[PDB]
């Protein structure tokens, strides 16, 4: 187990790491269809697939896909929801 | 039997005094008998009071 | 309770130090009447003040 | 018939009787006040409570199972044997504060009407007093933890 | 989620006692570790023949399976 | 410094949690101290000093005593006064130079008791001697000013 | 006096001059008194009373006429009548019914205009209806509805210490039945100011001008108080209006100030009886305290200015600390403060005056409607037909009788238990004390207690205290007061003449000892009585100054104290223990009364119900199990239908047995067939056996219990425990459910004992797992797995939409099956909305005694089985007579119990026959017995009341004259004590061992309900952690005290195991229970959820938060 | 403030109010692995022995007698020595030993 923690003032260097992508646009979902936005603040290439082993287009439903990224898509199949942690950040003028 | 209010109350301070002292310091105490000695150089001023 | 008596009857007692006694008073019947702060009685003389 | 009672309980009540009757006579001659006279009657009873216990104490044959038991240290007090066999003593009102009139009888003769009533008081007061004196042990304790 | 795991491997317990030529077409056909339903002439273009003889060995090899004597156990399995 | 650890008999071991458990052996015998009464009724219960789990919480929480009695901030010997009401005590220090004064101490409060063995003096007299930290009427030291 | 009474001889020497009273009238009365029947109303009649008014009439009364706003039109009611009940109780609690009767009551609607007159009978509803036994059945359960103990509407002064000032503060408050409050106080400054309705302070001098008290009629009335005096000078309020304006918008402060509101709002908020009214119990309070009106009749219940003028006066007095008032044109009374504990001031809500309350607040529901809709139908065609809505008057009843925290299911455990319940008195309830400020002063014993309410009998939850329980010769006066009767005493002989007292009353005479010794004339043989006088102290009077007397030494008491033996010799708390545990006992298989006993034991039996009594004096025709029925002397003929294993409330058998037979001839009121619990119509709550009082060898240590195998042989203390399980089909989003046989993917070996319907068939035993009603549910949407599709292929499995949810017996539990009730909408019966069919299933076992199952005497003596040992291994008797039971000696002296001693001293006396000799006349110690006593075979019952009975030294006088036994030696000496030998080494014992016959009963507290285990289970959606609770399968708690003590251990990963992978952790959870089925070492745990969110949003505030290993080491994962 | 009068919940609003995270629990979670039952006194047991139910000893150690069930061919697979477990069949006794 780790024995210390700390905290300090983030840079812009560690926002721009930790991100996996930018929210260009403040949509969340369509009215109609309750699926996720590109680029909105639910977006799920950058925040990953809200459901397992398959993406938003649906090409790929297998679990052998572990380390493929859609082509159309852009959404990496991953091993589960990992929209728990995975994190994004704002380029703001 | 008791509530949080009431236990919270049983460890204060709880401050006591005299009942001369107490009445002492307070302006508004009213006291059950007044003796005046040499009453005749009270003004009007101090009757009132 | 019988703490609480027994600590009650020691605070009295404590109180009643400074001036035990008041005055006295004869009766024209010839008896001495003694007054103060506490009630003393003779236990093995019928309680007699 | 291990219970026994000592034959000195007799002498003791009417000994400390009439000094009770000698404090009602000088109350109503107006020597005293009413709690007082309260006051020095439970004096009185709880000196007659002492040398009855004494008494019982003395009687009992060391190899009496009642004072054996406690003796030993296996259990009980003498108090308790004393209420048991000697009698019960004085009792406290709902406010607290101790009854004049004691309870002569003991628990192996069996208590009056009027004394089980006013027993009944302090059992009643206790079953509130256990719970409540928790209350503030949790709380000394609970600093003292932090 | 143990039994979940236990029974796959009693999937390749139970086809254990078919033979490989055989077992192949059952794990093509039901897609074993990759979950593509092959069709009849796809395990015949893997194999190498035609299709309707991939419906003679699913039927033979599905016959042969149904039997208490290799399915015992997977009845606990229920759902 | 801790020494002896008191379940096993042993020295301490590096790791023991001691404070918890000395906060839990403090806090367990809380419920046969005597506490303040339970009724809402009645005056405040300052006048008459139960001392027991009030009188901790006092200690622990390092507040001003409600019987609060002085000490001697320099040891020299005592001249003592007496007035209608109030006590007067004045310490000369014998090695030392200016004297110092308490003129304000409540008459109601008794004087120390210091009663040697065969010399039994009894209540503090004039002309005794104090040393620093001495304790002139009875009742609870601050501890601020310890 | 009962016919069919056994001859239970008595130690009693005191004569009771009054039987004991119906036990179960404080119910009966009321609720005739509700419905007004002709018995309640010759009753009242007889007492004087003109023209008895029975609360319905009082309720409709007082609801009529309701005019119309502009007088033209008016509603009358009149003439309440109730018709037959619809169905028996017994079908009624067969089929689910309420038992219930119409209501029908003449209503008459009146047109002023043109004198029309329309009178009916309109149909109220189906009113509930009370039983024989004063109960009610609500749909299908049997219920009871406790009386209440309130505060009556008087007035009260009482003074208090300020909080700031220490000063002593005097207050005042007017408490009315209904309507708002009127109060007075005098400040800490001595100001003297009133508050009306709750609301702001003000000057007394103001209210005094808004009744129209000029400035001099005030300083002419309160010149004697200065205080008042100065209040006046200070008060700068001038004139009656402008008092009026400001207390109108004191009272109305968003009104406009319009005179003539600020007149009449006032007048309608006190002194007009439409909105105030003071119930006609506070009238005579508030006449008899303040001295008004001395002598004449109650006319009206309303509020007038005299008697706040007096209340004011009174107030002012008690201040300025004078004793004694007399107002103008009263009569003189005492100035004194008013303790609200005092049964002077508490007073009973019966049944029927709960009932009355909410037909009251129906009514008012009611005729809102009413008023609203006359102005809204057309003139002269509107009948009370068209406008009499009667949905609000159900809904409040059926509100009350459902969802009432006084209405509560009967505690049905034993005939004792449902006895008592009957005669509660509970503080709390709606309208009595609120849920927070039940402080421990209330829950007290007041020395007004004596005589109307039992101080040992309570129930020891947290209710200690706001419950009691009814003293056996208290009543209830038509005021709510509890009454009780005294012999009235002159000159200082004891008369017949019996007076009924309330507590209030009581306090103005001398009452004497119930057992104070007199002469045959009556007269006092001593020169000093014991007495209680006005403040309850008891004290020593001379004889001339008597006035009163109890009427027996059991007036105190109640009917459960009243069942322990020697009850003199038991401390109060033990006694309370148990009078208590007397109501947990369990009918056994085979009842047997008590040899030693009291001669309630008899009459509570009957008073009770559940003993089947003849009606009529006959003979009877025919005797079976089911049914008894009898041919009455005057040609009619009466059946009585036996309830045999029928399930009680609590899940005990209350099965009952005849005790006659064919053509015996049977009196009127005898008993003809036993109840649950009772022996020839006597209580039977437990068993009389044998006990040794001697440790051994440890196995009673610390207040364990050690039991022959021989009360596990012979069924002594077997009961029969009765269980229902339910279930239901319903409608849902998928369709309705059903009830089926063939439930999926279950073998032929689970369902062999199902019926056709697909419920388990009567008599089948079942174990827990089995399944007793098949049930299935339609599923949703399948979609499955690549696997499950291959196990699908495999098996040849069809495609079915429906997945099992039968009804299954519980974890631990099994027996017989002796009974099915089915309902279904489709047969008319009534079901809960969306449901279709309901089965309810009966499992029955017979549980004997075990280890961990608590017992328990009759004098607080308690404990569990600690081992049950063989026969031959338990203490014999020189005759080989085997012990039952063994008591450790060293629970007795420190409990203060010692009556179970005399219990066992005296049972062995009756067990074996005794014989005084009288050759040489009666010895010393035999003077007092009762010539009755002098003999008596074996297995002679005897009775020792509670405060009168058997004394020390008569029954240690008869320990000596037991007979002997078979072979005709003596086993117990006379001392109490035997020789026993040593069962397992044979040896004697050194020492004889007390030995006799104690009554010990089975409590319901047994282990087989109470052990409980979990591994894995369900868990809390709202919190994720475990569920609680054995039903729920829950775990244990593991408090903050617990987790204190494992650090002081230092034990750090138990404690970290236990607080994680144990709880809220499911990844961990699920890793741990892998690692334990397949063998792997447990894994680490680390890093939980709420860390990782709680870093997250650290990093999300723009926090640069990061975890390093070692003393200043790299990061980790 | 949105919709109503209420106000939008910022971020540090998330490590503020009585509902959130650096708080601690003065009530105890519930555990599982744990059972209850009434005890008496065993005088022929040892100063560190117990006397523990067989019916509670099974539920707690439920998954070791399924392991050791499917270790000795009792059973075929956890699924059968779950259903012996639960339906508490004569070989299971063995094993809780
Ligand atoms: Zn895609």
């Amino acid at each position: 187990f780790f024995d210390e923690l700390r905290i300090g003032l983030a840079t812009a260097d560690d926002i721009r790491n930790w991100s996996y992508g930018e929210v260009k646009k403040p949509e969340t979902i369509n009215y109609r269809t309750l699926k996720p936005e590109k680029d909105g603040l639910f977006c799920e290439k950058i925040f990953g697939p809200t459901r397992d082993w398959e993406c938003y287009c649906g090409k790929y439903k297998r679990v052998r896909f572990k380390g493929i990224i859609c082509e159309r898509c852009g959404v990496e199949v991953t091993r589960a929801k990992v929209r728990r942690e995975r994190m994004g950040h704002i380029e703001l003028a | 039997l008791i509530d949080a209010e009431e236990l919270a109350d049983r460890f204060k301070e709880q401050d006591n005094r005299e009942l001369s002292e107490r009445a002492a310091a307070d302006r508004e105490w009213t006291y059950g008998h007044v003796v005046v000695d040499e009453a005749q150089e009270l003004s009007e001023m101090d009757w009132r009071l | 309770a019988e703490v609480r008596a027994l600590a009650k009857d020691i605070a009295r007692l404590n109180v009643a130090d400074n001036g035990l006694c008041f005055g006295r008073l004869d009766t024209l019947d010839d008896a001495r009447l003694y007054i103060g702060r506490l009630g003393i009685f003779d236990r093995d003389n019928d309680f007699e003040p | 018939a291990d219970v026994l009672v000592p034959p000195q309980k007799q002498e003791i009540l009417e000994r400390h009787e009439a000094e009770a009757d000698a404090i009602e006579r000088k109350y109503q001659r107006g020597a005293l006040n009413h709690t007082e006279r309260n006051e020095s009657l439970v004096k009185i009873w709880q000196d007659a409570t002492e040398e009855v216990g004494k008494a019982l104490e003395e009687f009992y044959p060391a190899d009496n199972p009642i004072i054996t038991i406690v003796k030993s240290g296996a259990t009980g007090n003498l108090t308790q044997t004393r209420t048991l066999a000697g009698m019960k003593g004085l009792v406290t009102n709902p406010k607290g504060e101790f009854i004049p009139r004691p309870i002569k009888s003991s628990f192996r003769e069996g208590l009056t009407v009027l004394e089980y009533f006013i027993n009944t008081h302090g059992a009643r007061k206790g079953l509130a007093d256990t719970a409540l004196r928790t209350a503030d042990s949790g709380y000394l304790t609970r600093r003292l933890v932090d | 989620a143990v039994s979940f795991t236990l029974l796959q491997d009693q999937l390749q317990s139970v086809l254990e006692t078919l033979s490989e030529r055989e077992a192949g077409v059952v794990r093509l056909r039901f897609g074993l570790t990759d979950g593509q339903p092959r069709t009849l002439d796809e395990i015949g273009q893997v194999y190498g023949v035609t299709r309707e003889r991939i419906r003679q060995i699913e039927s033979k090899t599905m016959s042969k399976l149904r039997h208490p004597s290799r399915s015992q156990v997977l009845r606990d399995y229920l759902d | 410094c801790y020494g002896r650890s008191m379940a096993t008999g042993k020295l301490v071991d590096i790791g023991e949690a001691v404070g918890i458990v000395a906060a839990q052996s403090i806090g367990e015998p809380g419920t046969q101290l005597t506490m303040r009464t339970f009724h809402q009724g009645g005056v405040t219960g300052g006048a008459d000093i139960v001392g027991g789990l009030p009188r901790v919480q006092e200690l622990f929480e390092a507040r001003v005593p409600r019987n609060k009695a002085p000490i001697a901030d320099v040891a020299g010997r005592v001249r003592l006064e007496e007035s209608d009401k109030f006590f007067k005590i004045t310490i000369v220090p014998d090695d030392g130079g200016e004297e110092v004064v308490y003129d304000k101490l409540s008459k109601r409060q008794r004087l120390r008791v210091i009663t040697h063995e065969d010399g039994t003096e009894g209540v503090l007299s004039d002309g005794d001697h104090v040393e620093v930290g001495d304790q002139l009427m009875e009742g609870a030291a601050d501890p601020h000013e310890v | 006096s009962v016919p069919g009474a056994p001859n239970r001889v008595s130690f009693a020497k005191l004569r009771e001059p009054l039987e004991v009273p119906g036990l179960l009238d404080v119910q009966t009365d009321s609720f005739e008194w509700l419905v007004g029947s002709d018995r309640w109303r010759q009753a009242a009649i007889d007492r004087g009373e003109e023209n008895p008014v029975g609360g319905l009439e009082e309720v409709l009364a007082e609801l009529s006429p309701i005019e119309d706003f502009s007088g033209s039109m008016s509603l009358s009611f009149s003439d309440p009548r109730f018709d037959e009940v619809k169905a028996s109780v017994d079908e009624c609690k067969d089929k689910d019914m309420t038992y219930a009767a119409p209501l029908f009551v003449t209503a008459e609607f009146i047109n002023n205009n043109t004198g029309e007159i329309k009178s009916q009978t309109v149909f109220m509803g189906d009113f509930p209806m009370m039983t024989e036994k004063g109960t009610f059945i609500i749909n299908g359960t049997e219920r009871v509805v406790v009386s209440q103990l309130v505060r009556s509407p008087g007035v009260y002064f009482d003074e208090t210490i300020d909080k700031s000032t220490e000063k002593t503060l005097h207050s005042v408050k007017v408490i009315p039945g209904r309507g708002a409050w009127l109060e007075f106080d005098v400040d800490k400054r001595d100001t003297v100011g009133v508050r009306i309705d709750r609301k702001r302070r003000q000057p007394v001098t103001v209210l005094l001008k808004a009744l129209g008290w000029t400035n001099e009629q005030i300083v002419e009335r309160f010149g004697f108080s200065e205080i008042m005096m100065g209040t006046l000078e200070k008060d700068t309020t001038s004139g009656t209006d402008e008092a009026l304006l400001d207390i109108y918008r004191k009272l109305r402060p968003g009104e406009p100030p319009t005179k003539e509101s600020a007149q009449t709002l006032l007048e309608n908020l006190f002194f007009k009886e439409k909105r105030y009214d003071l119930a006609r119990v506070g009238r005579y309070k508030v006449n008899k305290k303040l001295g008004l009106n001395a002598g004449k009749p109650i006319t009206s219940s309303t509020l007038t200015e005299e008697d706040v003028v007096a209340t004011i006066e009174y107030l002012v007095r008690l201040h300025e600390g004078q004793t004694s008032m007399t107002v103008p044109g009263g009569v003189e009374v005492p100035v004194e403060v008013d303790d609200i504990d005092h049964f002077g001031n508490r007073r009973l809500r019966t049944v029927g005056e709960l009932i009355q309350n909410q037909i009251r607040v129906g009514l008012s529901r009611m005729e809102r409607v009413v008023r609203e809709r006359m102005t809204t139908q057309d003139v002269e065609a509107i009948t009370p037909q068209t406008l009499i809505n009667i949905r609000p008057v159900v809904a409040a009843i059926k509100e009350f009788f459902g969802t009432s925290q006084l209405s509560q299911f009967m505690d049905q455990n034993n005939p004792l238990s449902g006895l008592t319940h009957k005669r509660r008195l509970s503080a709390l309830g709606p309208g009595g004390l609120s849920r927070e400020r039940a402080g421990l002063e209330v829950r007290d014993v007041h020395p007004s207690h004596y005589g109307r309410m039992c101080p040992i009998e309570t129930p020891e939850g947290p209710n200690i205290g706001l419950i009691g329980s009814l003293s056996v010769y208290a009543r209830v006066n038509p005021f709510g007061f509890i009454e009780t009767p005294y012999r009235k005493v002159e000159n200082g002989v004891v008369t017949d003449q019996i007076d009924y007292l309330t507590a209030d009353e009581e306090d103005r005479h001398v009452v004497a000892q119930a057992n104070s010794p007199t002469d045959e004339n009556g007269r006092f043989t001593e020169d000093r009585v014991m007495v209680r006088k006005k403040g309850g102290e008891v004290e020593f009077v001379s004889a001339d100054q008597v006035d009163y007397m109890d009427v027996s030494p059991r007036q105190m008491v109640s009917v459960a104290t009243a069942m322990i033996p020697f009850l003199e010799h038991d401390d109060a708390n033990r006694a309370l223990m148990g009078a208590n545990m007397q109501r947990q006992a369990v009918p056994l298989v085979r009842s047997e009364a008590p040899l030693v006993g009291t001669g309630m034991e008899l009459r509570a039996a009957i008073d009770a119900g559940d003993v089947v009594v003849a009606d009529k004096t006959g003979v009877i025709e025919e005797v079976s199990a089911d049914y008894i029925t009898v041919m009455a002397d005057d040609g009619t003929r009466q059946s009585y239908r036996l309830r045999k294993f029928a399930r009680s409330n609590h899940g005990t058998c209350a099965n009952q047995r005849p005790i006659v037979d064919a053509g015996q001839r049977v009196e009127a009121g005898q008993v003809i067939a036993d109840g649950p619990c009772t022996q020839n119509g006597e209580m039977a709550l437990g068993k009389n056996l044998l006990v040794a009082i001697m440790p051994w060898e440890g196995h009673n240590y610390e207040d364990a219990i050690i039991l022959s195998n021989r009360l596990v042989e012979e069924d002594v203390l077997t009961s029969i425990h009765i269980e229902e399980h339910e279930i239901d089909a319903r409608d849902t989003k998928l369709g309705a459910e059903e009830i089926t046989r063939d439930i999926p993917n279950v073998s032929d070996e689970v369902l062999a004992d199902l019926d056709e319907r697909g419920i388990v068939r009567i008599g089948a035993e079942v174990r827990d797992g089995d399944i007793l009603v098949g049930k299935v549910t339609p599923k949703g949407e399948t979609e499955l797995t690549p696997e499950e599709r291959l196990l699908r292929a495999i098996f040849g499995e069809k495609a079915r939409e429906v997945r099992d949810t039968s009804l299954k017996v519980p974890h631990g539990e099994s027996g017989k099956v002796i009974g099915i009730r089915v309902f279904s909408r489709e047969d008319d019966d009534e079901l809960p909305a969306g449901v279709n069919e309901l089965v309810r299933v009966y499992v029955a076992q017979k549980r004997k005694i075990s280890d961990g199952d608590k017992l328990a005497g009759r004098h607080g003596n308690k404990g569990v089985i600690g081992k049950i040992l063989p026969v031959e291994d338990m203490p014999f008797l020189p005759d080989g007579t085997p012990v039952d039971i063994i008591l450790n000696t060293h629970g007795v002296p420190r409990r203060m119990n010692i009556g179970q001693i005399l219990e066992t001293h005296l049972g062995w006396v009756a067990k074996a026959g005794w014989n005084i000799d009288v050759a040489a006349g009666v010895p010393d110690w035999a003077s007092k017995l009762p010539e009755e006593l002098y003999s008596a075979p074996a297995d002679s019952t005897v009775a020792t009341p509670v405060f009168d009975g058997a004394q020390e030294g008569e029954l240690a006088g008869l320990l000596g004259s037991t007979l002997p036994n078979r072979d005709g030696e003596v086993m117990v000496d006379a001392d109490g004590k035997s020789t026993l030998f040593d069962g397992r080494s044979g040896e004697p014992f050194p020492y004889p061992v007390t030995v006799g016959y104690m009554y010990i009963l089975k409590l319901h507290h047994l282990v087989d309900d109470k052990i409980h285990a979990r591994s894995t289970g369900p868990y809390s959606m709202i919190t994720q952690q475990p569920l609680g609770g054995k039903a729920q399968f829950g775990g244990q708690r593991f408090g903050e005290m617990e987790c204190w003590a494992m650090q002081a251990y230092g034990a750090a990963y138990t404690l970290q195991e236990l607080l994680t992978i144990k709880s809220d952790d499911t990844v961990g959870r699920v890793k741990v229970y892998e690692a334990i089925v397949k063998g792997e070492n447990i894994p680490e745990p680390g890093i939980p959820e709420s860390f990782k969110v709680l870093l997250k949003e650290l990093q999300s505030l723009c926090l640069n938060v990061e975890v390093l290993s070692s003393d200043g080491a790299a990061i980790e994962m | 403030t949105g919709p109503g009068n209420r106000p939008l919940k910022s971020l540090s609003d998330l490590l503020k109010g009585k509902q959130g995270r650096f708080r601690q629990n003065l009530l105890g979670k519930r555990v599982d692995y744990s059972g209850r039952s009434v005890i008496v006194v065993g005088p022929q047991l040892k100063l560190h022995q117990c006397g523990l139910p067989k019916l509670m000893a099974l539920e707690l150690f439920k998954p070791f007698v399924m392991k050791r069930l499917v270790d000795l061919n009792h059973a075929q697979n956890i699924k059968s020595a779950k259903r012996m477990v639960e339906r508490q069949r004569p070989q299971v006794w063995d094993v809780l030993e």
